[PDB]
């Protein structure tokens, strides 16, 4: 006779958001999952506007984007909401993955594996959105993918020709990149409902790594007011980057139009791909470089199998905490190297840092957990 | 007219004179022999970088 | 590791490796018309499948 | 199993016990174990007084972490007072799992 | 997973106060400032030494780039 | 092999976080584009409807595009009937033989300017520091005939001959027309052209910061009120002995 | 679009190299004439 416990649609909402049992010691690092759901909704109600006034061809792409900032009303605010809103999505995604790596949340096996699929889908989407404005960074960044995509020994030469519209740089190139960019954000929205349905079977992990069934609180009102406050602080940072420095995250050379006119002074993507561009560039073989690109993201699936500690999280593991922050400092090095020219000090550094990224995850982390097991007399 | 007089006192800074003097010490090194392509674009970059720093600090008061 | 050790683990995998070309060759015939694999349509002289 | 490093390697064990900080939350070592299927069978086999002690110690530590606080230093768990109450029950559960696995392949 | 079906617990008492009976801001700089200094000291030797080695490699890498184009 | 030179930082009057543009220095700077160049550079994205309100009222913008005569479209029994420009125009373009007009400039075509400060790694500090920074070629540097030594250029020898001396121009209000009053006004131009939303996003950024100074400490007060129940609770364990 | 329906591709270009329509401009000149370039719509009679 309580209507929120018996109505067929209301009882789904009540079990998911209102009466859900939640741990009481959940930190601010657990805020970034609902922030990713705000950034995905915002990139949908802003990509509505841009695809309305758009034409994607080799003759008019660079001018179709400059028409919006000047002529189309409220187009300067919505364009730079979309270009900085995708940088906001990628910083909320790297915090989210590093949380679950630190606290051992990958032991939720089905939830972790759908997450690795979600990391691939947003990375491939944003690559096919930076090729749409058609500047120097759009051209020379796309034409280093296909050099390693035609290196596939059997099917690769007819694979790139099927996605380039039919020949090469032409009118219909940006009809298959644009098709693979309008529709991929909606597979992400369906993969996120399945992602939460698997988490609902166990509930959440907590910073201690110990099960918390004796200390649960309801989700409303404790974490509904805490997720609203954290989302308000995200809108403040995003509107500061839009209304006070809308070109801070960007490259001026992508305002120079696209043409095979002249070789550019440099080639570099956005900041959230600089760690991946630095790894493939330090391999002098277009097949070994495309294998280590996919092996830098799909290595996350081996994290349940490589676990050798008797504890779940890293809160009580001081030797493992040192290795986690060495891995974060290794990804900062690859982001810096990936925006540097290919010269003398940035090849020996960029290829030793590519080695240490795989040595920490595969070798150094499983041995150190075993050493800590022996020191605690188990 | 204000630039050509603001640029005059910016050269007698001690950071700008020793960027000027071994620019002209290498002048009689290039036109001396025939076996050289020792150019003087390195010696002149350090002059202009030391000089145009102090010009930007003072030029905009004398304008508009 | 004695994780998956045993004479039982490769005994059911002994009688399935005849029908485990239903794992690999079925993927090899599962990409004949989904892909239009160009140079292995002349695997047979029989497929003049596109004009 | 070295007799020359009998005291030296116990100094590294006592150092690691204090660098890890479950004793600052008033926890014992077996409170912090990850609960897989063999651990969950050993908890079900505990006597009723050792079960109730473990449930309260975990609840008090979760409440301290919510407030970002620790206990006074005179209430920390000492190194030579930590009781491994779960280790005899867990060695028996694992021995029974390994017996059912040699039988399934022989 | 509903609230009355989670776990078994005995002999535990909790006491609470209404939100309208207490101050929303208790000791803030009296307790809070020495608390955030204990938390900073406890984690500084684990987090900081990796980021120092990034700083030394960055300075050596930009200085040996310019002492190659010079002559 | 050689190094490169980067432009220094000039204290522009719009460099601050809440600083507007000077609406007199864009008026004087349109005419350093209007009648010192447009013999080499187009600006294919700005119109005379974009100049009203910023620096003109509509009558002074209507009087221009009648200094230019461009080729309009067709009619019946006339073919390419023409006119002076309307105010909804990209007013002329420069040189014909497009993208190969470098025969007039010895193998180097000058580019468009309607996004040139957004497309460089110096903003409008680069355009200023190259326009007023010509030098003589130093010792040993041999020059192809048609190259002029500019140290703020990546190739170190631009095909640009210097376009300004002193008084190539005289303004409408009465202002000395020295080489630094020139190229300061056209670099307050070419930045408004790249970013015509400059003064609008700084006034909207001020209203945002005053609403978030109200909305944020109040939502934090509602969070602090609910969570005080858990923050003040006490626990006790009383087992039977 | 006439090739393969009622003409082969020669017998088809010769009907396009029979009418004279105005092409675009070229530098060192102006609007010139260049007839049928194998892909051309059928010529209208009236200018307006
Ligand atoms: C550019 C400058 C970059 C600066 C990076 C420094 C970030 C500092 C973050 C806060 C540091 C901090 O507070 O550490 C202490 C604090 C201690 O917490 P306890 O749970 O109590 O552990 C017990 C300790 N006895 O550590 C933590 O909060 C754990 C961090 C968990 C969240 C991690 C979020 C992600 C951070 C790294 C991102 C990069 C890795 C991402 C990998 C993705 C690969 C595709
Ligand atoms: C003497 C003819 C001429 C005049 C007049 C002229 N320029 Fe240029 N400019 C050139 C040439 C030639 C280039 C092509 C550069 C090249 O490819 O070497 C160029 C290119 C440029 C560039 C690009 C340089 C770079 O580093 O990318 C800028 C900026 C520029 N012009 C600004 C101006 C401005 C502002 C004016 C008006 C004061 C002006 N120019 C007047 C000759 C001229
Ligand atoms: C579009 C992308 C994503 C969305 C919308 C999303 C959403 C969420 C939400 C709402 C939660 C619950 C609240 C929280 O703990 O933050 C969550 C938890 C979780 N997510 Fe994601 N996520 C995304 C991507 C990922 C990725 C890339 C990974 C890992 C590779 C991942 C793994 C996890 C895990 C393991 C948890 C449970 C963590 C715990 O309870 O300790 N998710 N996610
Ligand atoms: C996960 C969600 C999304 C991400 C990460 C993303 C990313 C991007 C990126 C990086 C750009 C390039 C902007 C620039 O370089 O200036 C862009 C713009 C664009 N996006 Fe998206 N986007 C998302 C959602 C969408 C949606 C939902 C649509 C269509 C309905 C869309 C269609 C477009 C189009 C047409 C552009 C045109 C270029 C421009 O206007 O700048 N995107 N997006
Ligand atoms: C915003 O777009 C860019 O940064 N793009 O692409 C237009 C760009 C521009 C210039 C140079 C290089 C790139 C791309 O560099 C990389 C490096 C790795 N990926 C990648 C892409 C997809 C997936 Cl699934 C995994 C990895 N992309």
């Amino acid at each position: 006779t309580n209507i929120r416990k018996s109505h067929p649609l209301m009882k789904i909402i009540n079990n998911a958001f209102i009466d859900l049992p939640a741990p009481s010691n959940i930190s601010s690092w657990w805020n970034f999952g609902s922030l990713l759901g705000i950034c995905l909704i915002l990139q949908i109600l802003t990509g509505l506007f841009l695809a309305m006034h758009y034409t994607s061809d080799t003759t008019t792409a660079f001018s179709s984007v400059t028409h919006i900032c000047r002529d189309v009303n409220y187009g300067w605010v919505i364009r730079y909401l979309h270009a900085n809103g995708a940088s906001m999505f990628f910083i909320c995604l790297f915090i989210h993955v590093g949380r679950g790596l630190y606290y051992g949340s990958y032991m939720f096996l089905e939830t972790w594996n759908i997450g690795v699929v979600l990391l691939f889908t947003v990375m491939a989407t944003a690559f096919m959105g930076y090729v749409l404005p058609w500047g120097q960074m759009s051209f020379w960044g796309a034409t280093v993918i296909t050099n390693l995509l035609s290196a596939i020994p059997y099917i690769g030469t007819d694979l790139v020709e099927w996605i380039w519209g039919g020949f090469s740089v032409d009118k219909a190139t940006l009809t298959r990149f644009f098709a693979f960019h309008f529709i991929l954000p909606f597979i992400i929205t369906a993969l996120a409902a399945v992602h939460l349905l698997f988490l609902h079977e166990t509930g959440s992990n907590n910073p201690t790594g110990i099960s918390s069934d004796m200390d649960k609180i309801p989700f409303h009102p404790y974490y509904t007011i805490k997720d609203i406050l954290g989302a308000l602080f995200m809108m403040l940072i995003l509107l500061i980057l839009v209304l006070f420095s809308p070109d801070l995250l960007g490259d001026p050379d992508n305002y120079t139009p696209a043409n095979p006119l002249n070789t550019p002074p440099h080639i570099k993507p956005e900041w959230y791909f600089l760690f991946a561009y630095a790894i493939l560039r330090s391999i002098p073989n277009k097949l070994g470089g495309v294998l280590a690109l996919v092996a830098s993201i799909l290595i996350l699936i081996l994290m349940p199998m490589l676990h050798t500690s008797k504890q779940r999280s890293m809160m009580f593991r001081p030797l493992s905490q040192c290795l986690f922050w060495m891995l974060v400092a290794d990804l900062i090095t690859l982001t810096w190297i990936g925006g540097q020219p290919v010269e003398h000090p940035f090849i020996i550094i960029g290829q030793l840092a590519s080695i240490l990224y795989f040595l920490i995850i595969l070798v150094l982390m499983p041995i150190t957990s075993i050493i800590e097991n022996n020191l605690l007399k188990w | 007219d204000p630039l050509t007089t603001v640029r005059e006192q910016c050269e007698q800074i001690e950071k700008c004179i020793k960027a000027r003097e071994r620019l002209e010490l290498c002048d009689q090194r290039v036109s001396s022999r025939s076996q050289t392509e020792e150019d003087c674009t390195e010696e002149l970059f350090d002059f202009l970088h030391a000089r145009d720093h102090c010009v930007a600090h003072k030029l905009f008061n004398s304008l508009k | 590791l004695s994780r998956f050790l045993g004479p039982r683990y490769r005994e059911l995998a002994r009688n399935w490796i005849p029908t485990a070309s239903m794992w690999g060759a079925v993927g090899a015939v599962g990409l004949v018309w989904a892909t239009d694999w160009r140079l292995i349509l002349d695997w047979v002289p029989y497929i003049n499948g596109k004009f | 199993a070295v007799a020359a490093s009998s005291k030296w390697l116990e100094g590294i064990r006592k150092w690691y016990y204090n660098a890890a900080g479950f004793n600052k939350l008033g926890l014992m070592r077996d409170d912090t174990i990850y609960e897989d299927d063999d651990v969950k069978e050993a908890i079900r086999r505990l006597p009723e007084n050792l079960y109730n002690d473990r449930v309260f110690r975990i609840k008090r530590a979760l409440d301290l972490t919510m407030r970002q606080q620790i206990l006074p230093k005179e209430q920390w768990t000492k190194y030579e007072e930590d009781k491994f109450y779960l280790e005899p029950y867990l060695k028996e559960v694992i021995r029974e799992r390994k017996e059912r696995e040699e039988w399934a392949k022989k | 997973r509903e609230f009355g079906h989670l776990t078994r617990m005995r002999h535990v008492i909790t006491y609470s106060l209404s939100p309208f009976e207490q101050r929303a801001f208790p000791h803030y700089f009296t307790k809070g400032i020495p608390n955030v200094l204990r938390r900073t000291r406890a984690c500084i030797l684990r987090v900081a030494p990796p980021f120092v080695v990034f700083y030394l490699v960055y300075t050596w890498g930009t200085q040996e780039f310019e002492k190659s184009k010079r002559k | 092999t050689d190094l490169e030179l980067h432009a220094p930082s000039y204290p522009w009057s719009h460099r601050g976080l809440l600083s507007s543009l000077d609406h007199t220095s864009i008026r004087r700077g349109f005419q350093v584009y209007k009648q010192v160049c447009s013999s080499c550079h187009s600006m294919d994205y700005v119109a005379y409807r974009h100049l009203v309100g910023v620096c003109y009222t509509e009558e002074e913008a209507k009087a221009l595009a009648e200094e230019v005569e461009v080729q309009d479209g067709p009619n019946e029994d006339g073919e390419m009937f023409m006119r002076p420009g309307k105010l909804s125009d990209y007013f002329p373009k420069p040189y014909p033989n497009p993208e190969a007009a470098r025969a007039a400039n010895n193998g180097a075509l000058p580019p468009d300017l309607s996004y040139i400060v957004r497309a460089r790694h110096g903003g409008e500090d680069y355009v200023f520091s190259l326009l007023t920074g010509y030098c003589e070629p130093p010792t040993g540097v041999s020059l192809r005939e048609g190259l002029y030594f500019n140290p703020y250029f990546p190739g170190q020898a631009i095909a640009m001959a210097p376009p300004i001396y002193n008084e190539v121009l005289e303004f409408d209000d009465g202002t000395p027309a020295t080489m630094s009053q020139v190229a300061k006004d056209v670099c307050t131009f070419l930045r408004w052209a790249s970013e015509p939303e400059h003064d609008h996003r700084k006034r909207m950024g001020l209203k945002m910061l005053m609403m978030m100074g109200l909305l944020l400490p109040l939502v934090y007060a509602m969070k602090r009120h609910k969570w005080s129940v858990l923050k003040s609770r006490k626990l006790a364990y009383r087992p039977p002995k």
